[PDB]
């Protein structure tokens, strides 16, 4: 039954949540009238993990679009796809944070929480059997940054045992477009890692590099790379949907996947991805699926994998294939790279099969992995943050809506810490 | 007047469990909708069919089988498949949480809560039957809900109804290639409950049977599905004396009064031959003088331990098919004789030899051809003291350092539980060593 | 703003032509009816559409 | 595709093949062990139906291609794929035809005596003597009723007879009882009372 | 030497029959037994079912083997079992009443084998038998007046077997059957006449 | 030549009897207007015109019109006698002091008047069916009047009420737990046998064997007409073992004060998965010894078996019936008090369960309908008396009942009879 709720908050995370629902209703074949139009069964078997039945006979996406600006729901709501979304769902504030954590977390976002915490309770009671949350952000902007993890604070103390997905698009450092990215990405790190079950870490600089290189396009635009996203998306809870050889919820990824409580950030990676020109000449065969799934160019991080070694890392298959092949793979490149592999846990690889493919596509694949490479983002993110900081820059606006200096120091400090322990694993030996 | 009630639980069990009715329909001639053919008026023959089936008095017959899980989608694609009609609608509990792995939550946690429907569900069962020979449970030991619940349900038959006797059919993780990352946890603190509640146990280890189809069956890219329909076989001749007329009758019982040495060693591993494609079945005599030398090549054992490795304490096959008293005595005294297979000191004769009437039979979309003459046999030796071995390898990496044990501690399960589960599989151990040696 | 599909001519984008007052017409699945147009664009229709 | 094709009803009666066989007259195998391309090995991932199967797939041209699946044969699961009863060797429940038509002759009887035109007693026309009500003085005191037309017995009469031993088919086929899907609106009109087997008809029939 | 081809290519037809036993005792002048024939390796089991409150030890009869028929000193084939004979199994004796209807469609699917089966033979079998009397208009008038006494139209088996012996022509008890059961439009056993007629001529 | 006149008081009372009268209906093969279609036995529940139609021994009492207006303009209108359906103008508002004190004292005259013309018609009258939920006020107090008239007026003929009690937790009105005690007091020195059907168990027994998530009252007056309908079957099918009304007293009350008591019924299975199973007569006592399987919300398990009632309908043999009752009283889990070492009274009928068409359950050929009385039965009163101690410790709703003429220290007084009655329970329950 198992079905979650749709929690997006901010720009990003409203462009995002367009893309992912246009997927999913085209997946289960929702007209934008929001009336059923497909030829199977199975395309109706598991819907209600999404969707809620009205009257008339007609679907809603269970999802709550939220914002401190009304601007963007009033362009989102007039899309594709646009209609089905229920309008009383739609939350937003009159004044907006302005990429200020403060303001999105302590002045507006508090009083503002208030009505769309109403609106999330009644989702969730709704339910017969709910599973978890789900989220989509970004730790850019004040907005999205502050009242979104003020939410996850909350929601976080209603329901401790409902598991809880969180996607993140932090500040890539080369094409960084506001001078506050350290700030309220820094802080919005503290919140998150004390209460997010998981987190999926996405790059706008890695999703450029992967659409100019792999599908080989001139002139992309953020459809494109919330195409992109919504894809992988889509695979983590797919076999949730469908009926495959080995069923994978969202509960056995996690445990699947970290051994430690504190140690809850990924990096993902799709395929297969391939350009016109070039995707008459391939061949769908599970030696590609696999040797595009580790490949360093691929994931959705700006983070080298080879720069560390893997703790755990998980795959999910789409489609028919035999079960033989998938783990002999896994085996395979497990042996000729023992190098970017930790050696005291063997067989830190998980591996689903799911039988309904995407559309357009044979066979499909949804990487997710826990490396060490990746703290390098917090790195250098702690180094601009303390460049910030030192010399006390844009701090006046920071410091006066109510708190002090100090609560910088302890999520610098707690951050700083995350780091030399998340290293710490990566030259342990056994 | 004899019957045996069948216990499936996780996602491995149900796949398991549904290449082996499918199996058992063909083979009694049901119909998938329950009735024999629509052709056949007569009836009222040759009841053989009460062992797996019960008759409700005037038409069809229903399995008596249970399916046990947690997440529903596995047992949804049965009720909405073509053998709808056949199984009874509530005996096909299903969960409304998955265990996710976690042997913890499956064992304290949500196990609880559908235990008791599953005891209710057999007592009637068991209750309808007079001959109740015993229970047969089928259990993938890597997942969680499958060493979950069936711990928890091996501990409850245990006292309600005591020397009932069961046998069960575990699937264990195979020792290089795996699903999931966190499967040494939840396989060895299966053991510890499953050594003192259950009666035999059978390993069925994935990568040996993927061997088996590769070299004999010629198959270069198997699935779970062509696995499956060589452990119905194997379920197959194993109860085929059963229901089936033949020269020498090997029941249930016959097997924890004839196998199991000491009550602590009751595991043993299985073979089964001849395994060949149509293509090539023909092309050779199919004696049962080379049937059974094929049974005891270790390249063909459906399970990775090597018998060479270590001594034979005794060995059980069952014959089936047209087969020769003096023909299967021959062969015999020829193993026997073989050096490089040798038995354990203190066991002269070490051979229990049942012969069956009916042929095996051949099920159209399958892969078998269909032959004369095969036998199934059950070893039990010392080499299985290696897989041990290697689990307690694996553990220890990465119980040293403490990885996952949140993922347990939280849902109710002491920390002591690890280092008794340890002692016992070193225990468990030991006795392997002490009973191999020589006097 | 944007360039829209049109199901009434072989999946088509729209050309001013189209939009004909009195009868209907198809926009992302969904169905319009034209009432009355802006005398400007009769004015532009009678110059430029008269051949 | 070969498993339930090849050895036919016309070639396993009074033929060289039984069930197993040896279907290497009938159709062209590569037996076993043999190096060489296949052109529909490598490239569609084939998997199960051992190598003499897969090589009789691809050398008689049923076969599949392309990166775009056409909907029907993408949306198949692997458990209906395969098990799919035994076809070829001799040659299913006539429910869900009778259900309906017992349920329509019930309909059809309790609309047969309406009591139509004037064929009441002559007691009943009035209501019955302590009836409390109303009783507006202004109104004709006998009842009146219309009661169903000819023609609309003999459309449901006509039904009756087409649907046993005629065009007209099962209305769905239907899961079991536990069965946890969507069930077509079930929850959106309420359908309190209904029999949960009889509820998945009308919610399915709509 | 054993006869694989014959037991690959026939394994699965299964010949099911209903028969009465003939025997000296008055005791088992009721019961009755089911027989079934398994044509792989021409084997022969017979079963015996038995009634509730009857107080019979119902069960396995024979068990299956291969045994010939004594007076020929040669092995029973499916060309015997035909219905209405009378089969001597050792020292036990049954008669065959009734077929099953999957037997009744593999004798009737397979000609040139089973002639009694196949209704154009029966009808050319009677029809044939013509020659003897002085024309064929008369043939008929005399057949359905010694069939039918009263001309009802439709008559009972007794009935007709009777009339046929009483006309002195001799069918085996196949090809009665074979006739009864294809004249029967709504299954109930009984002839009819009128179609008797238009099958021999009008 | 035996009869039996069914009392139907209340809302429940009305809407449980139109089940109850549909089913004998039904099972009679009576037409709905009451003549038969040309086709004795049904002189026990119905009564001849002398040739033509058939009317019911029943007569429904109200104090709403509304409910009795709908018995007058359904199917059955023409059915019943006109001035045996008597319904007043003003409710008794769920008070029970207005039901016995003010509005029902003046019917209660015309209500005996009916139940004398009835009974004198009568000749072999063996006793009086009595239905009344217990949580109402009209359903109470207009009872309660009416017990004792009757008692008074009738000596010692039988009566039997089956009465509806409020479910533990889940309930409607919210001064239900006053009006129960008082209509208890009332009955317990004036009814002979009591039953009680409280509905939350009804609710789990559809939910769980009918295959039925949203129930309606209409699907539970069903299955409470069913065990009405094999209770009484015996006095008009013959059967193996045939058993009065008179011969239930005799058998299931030890003591004079202890005649309240629960029943059950099995099978009650649906038409999709009724043909699954066989249905033996081995295993249908098994149902109807489940304690979930119970009709009323209490667990057997917690306490002592006084006695048991078995009916069995159908195509049942003696010896099967015996080896059932034998591997029973084998079992352990199942126990009986010391003092009582044959504890089973069996009945045999012939007729088999008839089945309303369109209906809810399956057609079967064999049933068992259970009536047990054991020491369990402790728990509904003691959490009927917590709950009214913690209402009346201050005075609550005390004026709506004081100024109808109750008597303030009236509730004290049924207070201690319910303390003496669980008093006798627990002394009972004791080993010698
Ligand atoms: N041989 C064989 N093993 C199977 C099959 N299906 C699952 N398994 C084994 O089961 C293990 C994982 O457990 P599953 O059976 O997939 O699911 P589960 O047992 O219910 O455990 P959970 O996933 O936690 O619910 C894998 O490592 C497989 O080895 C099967 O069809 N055949
Ligand atoms: N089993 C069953 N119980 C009913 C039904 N209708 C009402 N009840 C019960 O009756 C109780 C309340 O009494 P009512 O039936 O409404 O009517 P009443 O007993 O005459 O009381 P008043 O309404 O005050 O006149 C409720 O608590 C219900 O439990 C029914 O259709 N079936
Ligand atoms: N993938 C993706 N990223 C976006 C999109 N729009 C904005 N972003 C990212 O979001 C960051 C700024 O977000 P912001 O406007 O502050 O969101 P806010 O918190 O709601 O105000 C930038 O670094 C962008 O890279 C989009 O459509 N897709
Ligand atoms: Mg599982
Ligand atoms: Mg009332």
């Amino acid at each position: 039954m198992r079905e979650i709720v749709h929690i997006q908050g901010g720009q990003c995370g409203n462009q995002i949540g367009a893309k992912f629902w246009e997927v999913i209703s085209d997946e289960h074949g929702i007209d934008p009238t929001g009336t059923y139009h497909g030829d199977s069964d199975l395309q109706l078997e598991r819907i209600n993990v999404y969707y809620n039945e009205a009257t008339g006979g007609r679907y809603v996406p269970r999802a709550i679009l939220m914002d401190l600006e009304p601007g963007t729901m009033d362009s989102v709501r007039a899309g594709p796809f646009g209609q089905l979304f229920r309008p009383d769902n739609f939350v937003f504030g009159q004044t907006g944070a302005g990429n200020n954590w403060a303001k999105g977390h302590y002045t507006e976002g508090a009083e503002l929480i208030d009505s769309v915490l109403d609106v999330v309770r009644k989702e969730a009671e709704g339910c017969d059997c709910l599973q978890g949350f789900q989220i989509t952000h970004s730790l850019g902007g004040g907005t999205g940054s502050g009242m979104g993890t003020l939410l996850i604070s909350k929601v976080r103390e209603e329901y401790p045992d409902r598991i809880m997905e969180t996607f993140s698009v932090v500040p890539s450092p080369k094409v960084s477009d506001t001078v506050v990215e350290p700030y309220n990405a820094t802080l919005s790190v503290h919140q998150l890692v004390e209460n997010a079950d998981e987190c999926m870490v996405i790059d706008n600089e890695a999703l450029y590099d992967i659409c100019f290189r792999t599908l080989k396009l001139t002139t992309p635009t953020y459809g494109d790379l919330n195409h992109l996203v919504s894809a992988a998306m889509s695979g983590v809870t797919c076999c949730l949907r469908f009926p495959g050889q080995l069923n994978s919820d969202l509960r056995k990824l996690a445990v699947n996947l970290i051994p430690f409580p504190r140690l809850h950030f990924f990096m993902i990676g799709f395929a297969p991805l391939t350009s016109r020109g070039s995707q008459q000449y391939r061949a769908l065969t599970v030696p590609e699926l696999t040797q595009q799934m580790f490949d360093a160019k691929n994931m959705m991080c700006a983070a080298d994998p080879r720069h560390g070694r893997y703790l755990t890392a998980s795959a999910l298959f789409r489609g028919r294939m035999s079960t033989k092949e998938v783990d002999e793979q896994m085996l395979n490149v497990q042996n000729k790279n023992s190098s970017y592999f930790v050696e005291w846990i063997p067989n830190n690889i998980k591996s689903s099969i799911c039988d309904i493919p995407p559309k357009g596509l044979k066979m499909a694949v949804t990487f997710v992995g826990n490396s060490t490479a990746i703290q390098e983002m917090f790195k250098r993110v702690a180094e601009q943050f303390t460049a910030m900081f030192r010399r006390k820059a844009f701090l006046h606006w920071y410091t006066g809506e109510g708190m002090d200096e100090m609560e910088f120091t302890e999520a610098e400090s707690n951050m700083n810490d995350l780091v030399s322990e998340y290293q710490q694993y990566q030259d342990a030996t056994a | 007047m004899r019957e045996v009630i069948s216990i499936h639980v996780g996602q491995g069990g149900i796949q398991v469990g549904n290449a082996c009715w499918e199996l058992f329909c063909l083979e009694h001639g049901i119909q998938p909708d329950g009735q024999m053919p629509s052709d056949r008026t007569i009836g009222g023959g040759d009841d053989a069919f009460n062992t797996f089936f019960s008759e409700t008095g005037a038409g069809k017959h229903v399995p008596r089988a249970v399916f046990l899980d947690l997440e529903p989608t596995v047992i949804d694609e049965v009720r909405t498949g073509t053998y709808r009609q056949l199984f009874h609608p509530e005996q096909l509990i299903s969960g409304k949480e998955d265990a996710a792995n976690n042997f913890a939550r499956g064992h304290y946690t949500i196990g609880k809560e559908i235990v008791d429907l599953c005891l209710d569900r057999i007592r009637k069962l068991a209750d309808n039957c007079t001959g109740l020979q015993g229970f047969l449970v089928f259990n993938s030991v890597g997942g969680g809900t499958g060493s979950g619940l069936g711990s928890l349900l091996l501990e409850r038959l245990s006292v309600d109804y005591g020397k009932k006797s069961k046998l069960g059919f575990t699937i264990y993780p195979s020792p290089q290639v795996s699903t999931a990352v966190v499967e040494p946890y939840n396989s060895i603190l299966s053991t510890h409950s499953l050594l003192e509640h259950t009666d035999v146990a059978v390993m069925l280890d994935n990568e040996a049977i993927y061997d088996i189809c590769r070299r004999n069956l010629d198959i270069e890219r198997p699935t779970y599905t062509n696995l499956n329909r060589l452990i119905a076989q194997v379920i197959s001749s194993l109860t085929a004396s059963l229901r089936f007329d033949g020269a020498l009758n090997v029941d249930i019982t016959e097997f924890q009064t004839n196998l199991v040495p000491y009550p602590r060693i009751h595991f043993m591993l299985s073979s089964y031959a001849p395994i060949i494609s149509a293509e090539k079945a023909y092309h050779e005599q199919l004696s049962v003088a080379e049937i059974t030398n094929s049974a005891f090549e270790p390249a063909n054992m459906m399970a990775k331990c090597d018998p060479r490795h270590g001594k034979y304490m005794a060995c059980s096959m069952m014959y089936r098919g047209d087969v020769v008293p003096k023909d299967v005595n021959a062969s015999i005294a020829t193993i026997k004789t073989k050096r490089t297979i040798q038995f354990v000191d203190w066991c002269p004769t070490g051979f229990k030899v049942g012969i069956n009437y009916q042929p095996p039979t051949v099920v159209p979309g399958g892969d078998l051809a269909k032959v004369m003459r095969a036998v199934c046999m059950i070893s039990n030796s010392t080499a299985i003291a290696e897989v041990f071995s290697r689990l307690d390898h694996k553990f220890d990496l990465m119980y040293a350092k403490r990885a996952f044990v949140h993922w347990y501690v939280g849902e109710g399960m002491e920390e002591g539980e690890f280092s008794e589960a340890r002692e016992d599989l070193a225990a468990l151990e030991k006795d392997y060593e002490e009973v191999g040696i020589e006097t | 703003k944007n360039r829209y599909k049109n199901v009434q001519t072989n999946n088509e984008y729209f050309q001013p032509t189209d939009l004909v007052v009195g009868k209907d017409v198809i926009i992302n699945g969904y169905s319009f009816r034209i009432l009355e147009c802006d005398e400007y664009t009769l004015k532009w229709f009678a110059n430029n559409i008269v051949q | 595709n070969t498993t339930q094709m090849i050895p036919t009803y016309q070639d396993v009666k009074t033929g060289t093949t039984w069930l197993g066989g040896p279907t290497h007259v009938l159709q062209e195998q590569h037996i076993p062990g043999y190096k060489g391309h296949v052109k529909g090995v490598q490239a569609e991932s084939l998997h199960g139906k051992t190598f003499a199967r897969i090589t009789a797939e691809c050398l008689n041209n049923r076969y599949k291609s392309g990166f775009i699946v056409d909907d029907e044969e993408r949306f198949k699961t692997n458990y209906q794929l395969e098990y799919i009863r035994p076809n070829l060797r001799n040659n299913n429940n006539r429910q869900r035809d009778d259900e309906v038509e017992r349920l329509e002759l019930i309909k059809a009887q309790l609309n047969s005596q309406p009591k139509t035109i004037e064929d009441v007693p002559p007691i009943d026309r009035v209501p019955v003597i302590g009836y409390q009500g109303f009783r507006p003085v202004y109104r004709h005191p006998l009842k009146q009723v219309k009661g169903p037309t000819e023609d609309e017995i003999d459309f449901q009469a006509r039904t009756i007879l087409e649907l046993t031993k005629g065009q007209k088919e099962a209305p769905k086929e239907i899961p079991i009882v536990g069965y946890t899907g969507f069930q077509k609106g079930i929850k959106a009109e309420n359908m309190f009372g209904k029999t949960f087997k009889d509820l998945s008809n009308a919610s399915n029939r709509i | 030497r054993k006869d694989i081809n014959k037991m690959y290519t026939q394994d699965q037809y299964i010949l099911r029959f209903e028969g009465k036993l003939i025997s000296q005792n008055k005791e088992d002048n009721h019961r009755k037994f089911i027989i079934s024939f398994f044509c792989g390796d021409d084997t022969i089991m017979v079963y015996e079912t038995a009634d509730k409150n009857s107080g019979i030890w119902g069960g396995k009869f024979l068990e299956r083997m291969n045994h010939n028929n004594p007076i020929n000193n040669k092995p029973y084939t499916e060309l015997d079992f035909q219905i209405g004979e009378i089969i001597q199994l050792g020292v036990y004796r049954f008669q065959l009443l009734r077929a099953d209807e999957y037997t009744h469609k593999y004798m009737k699917s397979k000609p040139e084998v089973f002639k009694e089966a196949d209704i154009e033979y029966t009808l050319n079998h009677l029809r044939k038998f013509a020659t003897k009397y002085k024309s064929y208009d008369e043939f008929m008038v005399l057949l359905i007046k010694n069939i039918d006494p009263n001309r009802r139209g439709v008559i009972d088996f007794n009935d007709f077997v009777v009339g046929l012996r009483r006309l002195g022509y001799n069918l085996t008890y196949q090809e009665i059957y074979t006739l009864m059961r294809y004249f029967d439009l709504d299954e109930n056993w009984k002839l009819d006449v009128k179609s008797l007629f238009v099958a021999l001529g009008g």
